[PDB]
C-alpha cells in the first residue's frame, strides 16, 4: 500500500519532535507510535515514497538535535503481511 | 544416613552464629513403605526439602561433609531426596 | 458471433507462467482473476477489448487476430472487475452468456511411458515445461479453441502436473499435460469434467 | 508441524525491516511480534523448513542494517507442546 | 505437584530454543513463559523430578547457543504456597 | 582447446534442452556427449566430420558466432563417444590435459522469484519455466564449453529444473530453478564439479 | 526419491543419539543403522532434502557429544538402482 | 516411552560390569546387548528415567575400573522412530 | 562376461555416495557390497568396458570426498573362475 517510514527515538521529547517534522515536511500521516519499552518510542508515517523519504530525512534532522536517534529507515512497499500482522495502519 | 518425611519446620532464633542462614527440618523416620513412624530429628536442609517428601538424612561426623555444613554444629543434614524407593522388584515409594 | 466465453477464478502458476512467456501484451501474474472471449470475425475483438478497456479498470494480455478468430484475455485482481467487463463485453455484443459455443471434446488420450523418441520432437514443438522420458502425456482437443486454457487451469488446480504446451487460439484448443500416471489421471479426469460443465450453443 | 523462524531486535525498526525480508525473500507466513520489554522485539515467521532458513539468513542481512541484531534461530520442526503454549501462530 | 523448571533468558529466541529443547528431551509440561521486563524472559517446565533436571540440562545446552542464560534452576517439588501464589501452572 | 569434458550419461532433462536447443542430431535421454571447444572456430568444421566418419558417433550441437567452434557429439556406448572425443582431440593435435581449466565467475541463488522476474526469464526460452515463487541459480563458467556439463550435475543432484544452459559464447551462463533446498543442493553440486577439472590456467 | 541422510558413528551409542536427534529435529524417517564391523555402525534415515540436511546436520552436532562421527552426508536424490541394491529402506519389495 | 541407557565398552568384562552395575543400582529392566564387532559391545538398559540416570551413571563408575569404557549416555524420551527401527527392546 | 568395477572404502557412507555416482555416472549395474570386516565395505558394479572405466572414476571422485577409499579397480574382462568362485554377481 502506502509507503512506511519510521524513526525510533530513546525518548518521548526526540520522537515528538520527530513526528512533528515529518507531518511538516512532506505529505505523511503520522498513524501513531510504538513503544517497546525501555526508552523506546517509534514514530510511524504513511504515504507515498517520495514523501515518505523526504519526510524522514528532515525528520532525522530535526529529531537528532534532540534525543538520540537509534534508528531511521524507509519502506517504499511493504509486504501485505507487514501491513496485516503489525500496528502499522492500514491493517485490513 | 536414613530416609524419612520431612514432617515439620524448626526456627530457632537464638542460635550457634555459625549456623544462621541454614534451615532446619523436623525428619521423622519412615519405612520403605513411606509412612512416617518414629522420632523426629531436628536436621539441617542442605538440599531444599519441604513438608512431606521423603529424604535421606545423614547423622554423625559425616554430616559436615558439606560446603554448606562444613564447620558448623550440624549433627544431621539432608544430602538426599528420595525419587524411588526399590523393595526387592516392587517399587514401595514413587515421587 | 460469441464463440467463446469463459471466466477463470484464480490461475495456477503453470498457466499464467505460460501466458506471461507467449503472449503479446501486459503478462499476467498467479493468482490473478482471467476472462477469454473469442468471437468471429477475428477483427470485432478490437471493438471487444476498447469496450472492455473503457469500462472497467482489467487489463489484457493475449489479444491475437487469428485466420478467421478473435481472441482477447482480460485480467485483474479483484474480480468484481472482470465481472463488470465481462457484462460490458455481452452488452456490447448483445449476446448472453449461453450465447456461446459449447466446448466440445474431440481427442483426448492418455498416452503413458511416452519414449524418449516422441519427447525430443515434444520438447522442439512447445514452449512450456518439457516433457521428461518416461513421463505421462494428456493431450487434449477442444472445439473452440478459447476452452482449452479452462481445460488447462482448472487441470492443475485438481492436480500437480507440469504444463508442456497449450495453444487456446485457431481452429483447435490443444493441450498437453506430463506427469506421472496418478496426476495425469487425476488432471484429465478433472479437465474432462470441465469442458464437458459448460453450457451453451451446440 | 510448520517450521520456526525468529529474528530479535533491540528496536522497533530493526524488527520491522527484518520481518519485511523475511516475508520478501520466501513463501513464508509472518505470525507477528512478541514484545519482552528493554526494547527487545521479536518477530516470529512460520513455514516450511528450507524457506524460514532462507527467510531467516536474509532479514538477518537487512535488520543488521537499521538496528542491533540480537537473535537469530530457526526451529526445524517445533514440538506440538512449543506451539501449544506459546504466542506462535499455530495455537489451537 | 510436579517439579519445576525454570530456563531463563534475556532473549525470546533463546527462551523459545529452551522451550523446545526441554520438551524434546523428557515427558514434562512447558505451560509458558514469564515476562518480567527489562528483556528477562523466563520459559516454566512441569514434570517428575529427574526428568524436569535432564529436560533443564538439555535446554541450557541450547540456550547457549542462541541468547543469554540467566538462570537455570529446578526444584524438586514446590511448596503448595508457590504454585498458589506464583503463575507456575499448577493453580488449583 | 577451450574444452574438452565428456558427459558421460546425460541425465533427463539435460538432453531434453539439448532436443529443444541443437542444430543436428537430437540426443536422446541419457546417451553419452562430449563437447569440446577448440580456437580458432574454422577448424571445428574439418575436425567434426573425422570423428563423425571414424565412430559411429552423432554429432548434435555447432560452432559459436565469430568465436572457437563448440562440438558436442552423443553416442550410445560410452566407448564410441569417447573414442570420437580422442578423434577430435587428435585431428586439431592437441592434449586432452591441454584445456583451459574451468573458472567460476559469478554464482548467485536468488529465492522467491517475483513474477516480474518470472516473465522477464521466462520470456528468453531455452528450458523448463521459472514458475514464479522458487529460486534460482545463475552461474558463470569460464570458458563456456564446461557450462552444460554444470547442467547434468545439477541434474544429478537434486530435483530442480533447468531454466537456460547457454553453452555457446564466451562465457557460458547456466540458471536452474527449483524448490529452494534443491536449489542449494543443484547449486552447490554445479559449483563443486565447475571447480573440480584439471587443464592449463 | 526420498534424500539419504547418513551418520556413521564409530560406536553403537553415538549412533543411537544421532538417530534420536535426527528423527526429533525434523520430519524424517530412521530406517535403520547397517553395523559393517570393526565398531562402525551407520544410522540411514530417509526424508526430504531441507528436512534431510536439518535433520542430519543436528544428528552430527548431537553425536559429537558422546562419540565419534567418521562420516556424515546427504544424498538428495539416490539412483533407483542404489535404493534396489543397497539396504536403504525404499527398496521395492 | 521408557528412557534408554547406554554404556559401550571395547572390552566385554568391562560391559558385563557395567550391565551388573545398571541392574543392581536402580530399578531397570537389562534389555540386552549389543556387538557391533570389532571389540566393542554396548549394553543397552531401559527403565523410567530416574532409575535409568541412577544406574547409568553407577555403571560408569563401575567400569572404568575393569576396562576402557568408550560411551555412556541417557536418552530420557527416546522418539517411536528410534524404539521402531532399531534392537532397542522397547521395539513392538 | 561383463568388465567389473569395485571401490572398497572403510565406511559405509563412502560406500553409498561411490555406488550412487557409479550408477549416475553410467550405465553399469550395481550388484551389492562386500563386507570384508573391520569397516571396510566393497561397492561392486559390472558392465561394459568404458562404462565402469567412466562410473569408477566419477566414484573415486565422489567418494574421496566423504571418505576413506582404500583400492579403486577395474577389471576389463573376469576370468571364469573368478565370476564361478567369487560372490560378484554373475554366479551361473
Amino acid at each position: 500500500a502506502d509507503a512506511l517510514g519510521m524513526i525510533e527515538v530513546r525518548g518521548f521529547v526526540g520522537m515528538v519532535e520527530a513526528a512533528d517534522a515529518m507531518v511538516k515536511a512532506a505529505k505523511v500521516e503520522l498513524i501513531g507510535y510504538e513503544k517497546t519499552g525501555g526508552g523506546y518510542v517509534t514514530a510511524v508515517v504513511r504515504g507515498d515514497v517520495a514523501a515518505v523519504k523526504a519526510a524522514t530525512e528532515a525528520g532525522q534532522r530535526a529529531a537528532e538535535r534532540v534525543g538520540e536517534v537509534v534508528a531511521v529507515h524507509v519502506i517504499p512497499r511493504p509486504h501485505v503481511n507487514v501491513d496485516a500482522a503489525l500496528p502499522l495502519g492500514r491493517t485490513p | 544416613m536414613v530416609l524419612g518425611k520431612v514432617v515439620g519446620t524448626v526456627v530457632a532464633s537464638r542460635k550457634e552464629p555459625r549456623i544462621e542462614g541454614l534451615s532446619l527440618l523436623l525428619v521423622r523416620a519412615c519405612d520403605p513403605d513411606g509412612t512416617p513412624t518414629g522420632g523426629a530429628v531436628v536436621c539441617a536442609d542442605a538440599v531444599g526439602a519441604g513438608v512431606g517428601e521423603v529424604v535421606l538424612y545423614a547423622s554423625g561426623s559425616s554430616a559436615r561433609q558439606t560446603e554448606v555444613t562444613n564447620n558448623r554444629p550440624v549433627d544431621a543434614t539432608i544430602m538426599a531426596i528420595v525419587d524411588l524407593v526399590e523393595m526387592g522388584g516392587d517399587v514401595r515409594f514413587r515421587k | 458471433t460469441l464463440r467463446t466465453y469463459i471466466f477463470l477464478d484464480a490461475l495456477q502458476p503453470q498457466l499464467a507462467t505460460f501466458i506471461g512467456k507467449t503472449a503479446r501484451g501486459f503478462l499476467p501474474v498467479p493468482g490473478q482473476a482471467s476472462l477469454w472471449v473469442e468471437i468471429a470475425p477475428g477483427i470485432a475483438i478490437n471493438r471487444v477489448t476498447d469496450a472492455a478497456l473503457k469500462a472497467t479498470k482489467v487489463q489484457p494480455a493475449v489479444q491475437v487476430v487469428e485466420r478467421a478468430y478473435g481472441l482477447l484475455e482480460v485480467h485483474h485482481f479483484d474480480q468484481g472487475e472482470v465481472l463488470a467487463a465481462g457484462s460490458t463485453i455481452l452488452d456490447k455484443l448483445e449476446v448472453r452468456e449461453e450465447g456461446r459455443l459449447k466446448p466440445q471434446v474431440m481427442t483426448h488420450q492418455i498416452i503413458r511411458a511416452v519414449e524418449a523418441y516422441q519427447t525430443q520432437i515434444i520438447n522442439r514443438n512447445s514452449q512450456g515445461m518439457m516433457i521428461l522420458p518416461g513421463e505421462s502425456l494428456f493431450i487434449l482437443e477442444t472445439q473452440p479453441a478459447g476452452y482449452a486454457v479452462l481445460a488447462a487451469n482448472e487441470a492443475e488446480k485438481a492436480a500437480n502436473v507440469h504444463l508442456v504446451n497449450v495453444t487456446p487460439y485457431g481452429a483447435f484448443g490443444r493441450l498437453y499435460l506430463a506427469g506421472s500416471e496418478a496426476e495425469i489421471d487425476a488432471a484429465a479426469e478433472a479437465a474432462e469434467a470441465a469442458i464437458r460443465s459448460v453450457s451453451g450453443v451446440a
